[PDB]
């Protein structure tokens, strides 16, 4: 199954309001190399996602998890709603590295970010309307 | 920089990853589904081979959540610099229940522990402390 | 020099200490009284947060007397450099009887283990070790 | 270079050894015959004392074959730089059967783990993980 | 509190007001206000005082626990026997495996062991290390 | 200390080294080496480490050969060192490249001996056997 890394990077580059040239100065890839990556002519290796992840400001493993969502579902709900994922992932990272109840009970910051988003959607509660302490209390309930 | 090189032995192997730059080790993911029996053990294969940077060895260290929440300890854990086989994670399930590991679950982390490679020299001195 | 910074989160926190200058780690004291059940586990809170010196991580290592005499093992033990939460000591009581931990008892020690923080790089080359196919010489 | 010095305390002590120069640790051999009871423990004496090279401590780490095949974990394992007593290997036999360790069996390995000997300093401020709270 | 601790231990180890100053780095006025009680000593200074005096800082905290527990510190009142015996407990911990793999707290084991010599009236300079090592192994059952 | 002189003299000749070439590696004089090999001068434990590096053989294998001397009066491993050398190279490649050996091995010397006894039992020549076949026999001994 295809990895769809070309569409993922082009979508995330536009989400970060970066031109192909500005990303080119961070990654070190040429503007033509970046264009061929986004279009699909040149394949993107596991070491190129690492370079793209640092250039975009996103941990590279989230780009792998988005590519895995494409293979399993045909689409990526995280990529479709990345703004809500970005804001929600900031809360779990602050909670993971500052709260012992999360550090000693967490399993996967990506997986727990999705379920945390799903539980706000379960209550149909909008992100960005939520507080950090409000999400932390719910974070500790999912982790017993 | 220092580089930790790896190679996937199968399609099921996962790329080791950190969440932040200051993470102690790279998370190791299980390449298969398996069950760790109660008061038992299991060797989780990652389907990767590693080449460590100079001046260190590879310590398979436990993950905090899995150890505390599921009563699991990591045995062995010493990966020599010249080992190029499948990296296996030895897991001891001390709980009264079986634990089910899923493909992609982060079962441990690989820390590049700086060590000394010294020469051994036998002494006939009875060595005494200086306190 | 290298500095290990810590802050007490409550009055119950103890200052980590060594007996000698070259002791491997700073002794971590339990901030509360608790019982680790037989063939069971417990998360011992030190009620401190730490900032580790550069070029290392914090390994929660066992103490020889408590491990050997009381069948206690230290689980987890990896303290990332950017972790600022409550430092917890995961203890596995493998004995058939409960163990009574008292406030102030040294349950483990924190060692600043020098490590490398490298970048990961995937190769397609199959790696193989030199030794073998040749022998002594 | 850096030297790991040892002395045999009895006739039964074995010289710690590696198979190659780049092995992580020196193999520690049991100086006596003993039994590690089922779901029990044992303190295996090596009958050696060690002086470690500077800038490190001695970690008694498990060996892969014995741990996986016999359900054995190494407890304690911290050897301070100034310890000159008999080096003991704490072994936990988690199996439901007794394990027989015989004289000369390599029960663990001694790794000279590079560590920092830092100063301790108390702060009054609540320390914050300072990196990523404003998003990617 | 801690000011009284410092004055007794400084005099026991034969140090002047001046000799302390450049070991600590503290000025003599800061030290003088510390010892009588005008200026309180924060906990990062006791480690500096501990290295300047030659005593582990955690024993100074343990002496403070005797003050909180009894109103005075019997160990500080009888520090000469504690110092010399702590040399014996420290030597036994780092040289004998029966202590290294059974010790819990070098201070607590030094305190009780002194009480077993005081209970039976045996003098510190009158005891040898080899006999003290033997009594150490029974307390560590 | 119990036959170490014979070990060095036999292994030096096995590795096609002159007394001088070993002297130039170890740092020992040709006279010190000659008295070591004959039995006039006793060999300390720190000299075996020096001799091991000079010969290209791990010093711990020289200790294991000495244990056969103490146990039998002779060393069958030293008598057939050419086959041990070739078989020890196979176990080393398998130990560091296959997880089934790395996570089940106990002692590469003892396991090299067991493989040698199983080739002799089955009338198989070492110089004739392949590594891939040897790897399976190693995994059989390590259940
Ligand atoms: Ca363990």
């Amino acid at each position: 199954l295809p990895t769809h890394y070309g569409t993922i990077i082009k979508t995330l580059r536009k989400y970060m309001k970066l031109t192909q040239s500005k990303l080119s100065e961070r990654t070190g890839f040429s503007q033509n190399t970046i264009s061929n990556h986004e279009n699909g002519n040149r394949n993107i290796g596991v070491n190129e996602i690492e370079i793209y992840g640092k250039g975009l400001g996103i941990p590279s493993y989230i780009l792998h998890r988005i590519s895995d969502e494409f293979k399993e579902k045909g689409y990526s709900p995280t990529l479709n709603d990345f703004g809500k994922f970005d804001k929600m992932y900031s809360y779990v990272n602050k909670a993971y590295y500052n709260d012992g109840d999360i550090y000693y009970s967490s399993y996967d910051l990506y997986d727990e970010t999705i379920k945390l988003l799903e539980l706000l959607k379960e209550s149909k509660i909008n992100v960005n309307d939520i507080d950090y302490d409000y999400v932390l209390k719910l974070y500790k309930q999912i982790l017993s | 920089k220092s580089v930790l090189r790896f190679k996937k032995l199968t399609e099921h192997a996962f790329t080791p990853s950190k969440g932040s730059k200051f993470a102690a080790g790279f998370d190791l993911c299980s390449a298969y589904d398996l069950v760790i029996p109660a008061v038992g053990k299991a060797l989780v294969k990652t389907d990767i081979q590693v080449e460590l940077p100079e001046g260190c060895y590879g310590r398979i260290a436990p993950r905090s959540g899995l150890s505390w929440k599921h009563h699991i300890d990591v045995g062995a854990g010493v990966i020599d610099r010249d080992y190029r086989g499948n990296v296996g994670v030895v897991l001891f399930n001390h709980a009264k229940t079986d634990y089910e590991v899923k493909k992609g679950d982060r079962v441990a982390q690989l820390i590049c522990e700086k060590i000394i490679y010294p020469e051994i020299q036998e002494v006939e001195e009875l060595m005494e402390t200086e306190r």
